[PDB]
């Protein structure tokens, strides 16, 4: 019944951000990216079937390959909403959740929407960072439509070589709006640049690079 | 002329009932498509009714404002979409929590009639009923006007490693919704297509939606049997899609650019 | 006779459009294709 | 600080055809408003055949000076790129 | 005959050309068309040294094996689009020219060589020369406003 859909949904939205986690450099254990549909039930899914939220948000940390890669990349924690709406007293309170926690970045998700109240004080949590999700937005990871190209985060060694290469300014490459479905889905933020190697029909194999904002 | 090229797993693209059935579920029905008729009964008794159309049908489903709505079904429709007129009384209910009490007639019913009694009020009525007929949903996916069963035909290696053409059923529909037909179940959510681009720049990123238009200009470009160099195309999409905003050719995108005032002027 | 007399002027405009759009692409000698400004369209024309 | 020194040129060694069409103008130009003439001339009177056979034999006095997109540039002596 | 160094190397190539076919055939062109332009006329230079050197009959050819497969890998690295030495200049080179590069290989293969062509050491040498000059020959001119 209409039980059995959202849990597939919730369940697929959770295998989702975990892999998103994976992408961005954190580890996770591989027992848990499989975790299958009715393991998943058993351990969330309550008596009667309603969700848990809560638990299910967890926390994970930067590999080491990554982490040497990018050193600003520091803990990460993810928490699902309760509320179908989120407000100014429940960003309050995860805040001081993150800020007594000591986490680098966070992740949350919501329901059904967030009052733009709330939104504003978003960017005063400094300096760590918090980014917002909506549910359906990850029903589906994006990453794996075929037209989406393997976008690649660049240390910042490996920008500077770059301008180096095209003597380059910091404006002058094409550039690729911040909140960009793949670029949340990378965490971007200002300064940073991708890699795309694109499938090409003259040469094979076409390497991009893009600049966010 | 929106559309979407809605592509089904393995194992259903080479299923037709399957197909009707996702189908099915995926076309955004609503009453009115099923509606027939309506009528505002004033129905004295909220036990009885004076109205022998379902005079019968009442009484049997017997075992407040006298105010009553009363409507037809269409049986033709409603078996087309194959759902059975419980479903559409239930969610008439569920919308409204009891506002209106709800009954609903046999299936050898000669009407299916839906009976709804609001516990000024004839404008309130008839307000209450123009509004059902347009914002209650029986299913599928708003924005979906029809859905189209298109059968493909794609080359496939084989086991010799061999190519074979292969037929294969596909789902092409009119409107636009893609964000949420990706996310239905039982349909390729790596390889849905929509020919309307801005939606591939809100949902795909920026690169999907280079890769759509490109693929848009060469469709359009080759119909008449014509063919252009590759790199002409790519070179237009790149400049169009450099900013990593949809930059329309007009007077509005490339003299919002920040090229030299002259070069702008000028145009 | 109406349809080729309409037709010419609309493709006629789009030309205009379009030439004044891509007019000062230039083929760089570091094998990059940029702009006036010097911003990068493609990093190798066509990629080939 | 603009000019690149000879042993790191990375531009194509070739000659594209622009620079062919400028130095041949160049060249013709010159010869044909009283100036020497590097290279023997047998019955050719037009300055611009004078001008396309001095270049077959690669005896040309021009520095190409090309300019990198950053502002940036290198120069060639017409003498070292390989013509086609 | 029986030999294992020739076995070595030439399994190297049938492993390159493994590999070159399951990455286009994977990656490139999923559809399967094998019809693309590109670059610089193969079986037109192919026949021209065939012309020039008449090379018809049954004319037992005096190419080494090893000849051939060094040529071809050598030229795989020659065919020069950008010209500096840093590792992003080397890594775009290698990507620009990869789908040429596949197809020279499928075609310069040391079966068809020896076989279909029978190319001599001069018509072979010759037919390098000439595709690296037209390669070099097919490239876009700096300044054009394309």
């Amino acid at each position: 019944e209409d039980n059995n859909r959202i849990i597939s949904r919730l369940w697929r939205s959770f295998r989702t951000v975990k892999e998103m986690a994976a992408d961005r450099g954190y580890f996770i254990s591989q027992e848990e990216m499989d975790q299958s549909l009715e393991e998943f039930r058993s351990k969330i899914c309550d008596s009667m079937g309603n969700p848990q939220r809560k638990l299910m948000s967890f926390l994970a940390n930067p590999t080491p390959e990554a982490l040497e890669k990018y050193s600003d990349l520091g803990t990460l924690w993810v928490e699902f909403c309760d509320e179908p709406s989120v407000g100014i007293k429940t960003m309050r309170n995860f805040c001081l959740r993150i800020q007594e926690k000591n986490f680098s970045t966070g992740i949350f998700i919501y329901q059904n929407n967030i009052t733009p109240s709330a939104n504003k004080m978003i960017p005063t949590v400094s300096p760590a960072i918090i980014e917002t999700f909506q549910e359906s937005d990850l029903v589906v990871n994006i990453t794996h439509h075929e037209l989406v190209p393997k976008h690649i985060r660049l240390s910042d060694g490996e920008k500077s070589q770059l301008l180096q290469r095209y003597k380059l300014k910091e404006s002058q490459l094409p550039r690729i709006q911040r909140e960009d479905p793949v670029a949340r889905y990378l965490g971007l933020k200002r300064g940073q640049v991708v890699k795309i190697i694109r499938r090409s029909e003259t040469s094979g194999r076409y390497a991009s690079y893009r600049i966010c904002l | 002329t929106p559309a979407l090229t809605v592509y089904l797993d393995r194992e259903i693209a080479l299923d037709i009932e399957k197909a009707k059935v996702i189908q099915s579920s995926i076309e955004y029905t609503t009453l009115k498509n099923v509606t027939s008729a309506t009528e505002i009964y004033y129905d004295p008794d909220p036990t009885s009714t004076v109205i022998e159309e379902d005079f019968d049908t009442v009484e049997a489903y017997f075992s407040q404002s006298p105010w009553l709505l009363r409507l037809e079904l269409d049986r033709a429709r409603m078996l087309d979409k194959q759902l059975t007129m419980n479903q559409v009384a239930d969610k008439i209910s569920e919308v409204f929590s009891d506002d209106l009490f709800v009954m609903w007639s046999e299936d050898n019913a000669d009407k299916l009639i839906i009976r709804c009694r609001v516990i000024e009020e004839d404008q309130m009525l008839k307000r209450i009923e123009a509004h059902m007929l347009d914002l209650i949903a029986l299913r599928g996916i708003p924005g979906i006007s029809k859905v189209y069963m298109v059968k493909h035909k794609v080359s496939v290696p084989d086991e010799s490693g061999e190519y074979k053409n292969e037929e294969l059923w596909a789902l092409e529909t009119d409107g636009i919704n893609l964000a949420e037909v990706m996310a239905v179940p039982g349909v390729d959510s790596s390889r849905t297509y929509s020919n309307s681009f801005v939606e591939i720049l809100s949902v795909l990123g920026i690169e999907a939606t280079r890769s759509s238009l490109y693929k848009e200009i060469l469709n359009v470009i080759a119909f008449d049997g014509s063919y252009v160099n590759y790199r002409h195309m790519a070179l237009l999409v790149d400049v169009m899609t450099s900013r990593g905003y949809l930059m329309a050719i007009t007077r509005h995108g490339i003299n919002r650019a920040d090229t030299g005032a002259l070069m702008r002027c000028s145009f | 006779l109406i349809d080729t007399a309409v037709k010419t002027a609309e493709t006629g405009y789009i030309q205009r459009r379009l030439v004044k759009a891509l007019e000062d692409i230039m083929v760089h000698y570091d094998g990059t294709t940029r702009n006036s400004l010097g911003d990068i369209i493609q990093f190798l024309y066509g990629e080939d | 600080e603009l000019a690149i020194l000879k042993e790191e040129r990375t531009t194509t060694p070739y000659l594209t055809k622009y620079e062919r069409a400028r130095i041949l103008g160049t060249r013709a130009l010159q010869i044909s408003m009283n100036a020497p003439v590097l290279v023997d001339i047998e019955g050719e009177t037009d300055p611009l055949q004078i001008a396309m056979k001095e270049l077959s034999q690669r005896k040309i006095p021009l520095v190409i000076r090309r300019y990198l997109p950053d502002g940036s540039y290198e120069d060639w002596g017409c003498d070292e790129l390989i013509v086609d | 005959l029986g030999d294992v160094e020739l076995q070595k190397e030439l399994n190297s190539e049938y492993e390159q050309l493994v590999s070159d076919r399951k990455f286009l055939r994977e990656i490139v062109f999923v559809n399967g068309d094998h019809n693309w332009p590109l670059p610089v006329n193969l079986r037109r230079i192919i026949q021209n040294a065939q012309q020039i050197f008449h090379l018809d009959r049954a004319k037992a050819s005096d190419l080494t094996i090893p000849e051939i497969i060094h040529g071809v890998r050598d030229l795989c690295k020659k065919l020069f689009v950008l010209r500096g030495e840093n590792e992003l200049i080397k890594e775009a080179q290698q990507n620009a020219t990869s789908l040429f590069q596949c197809l020279v290989r499928a075609r310069l293969a040391t079966r068809r060589i020896l076989e279909e062509f029978r190319l001599n050491r001069d018509a072979f040498e010759w037919v390098l020369g000439t595709i690296e000059a037209q390669f070099q020959r097919s490239l876009v001119h700096p300044g054009e406003m394309v």
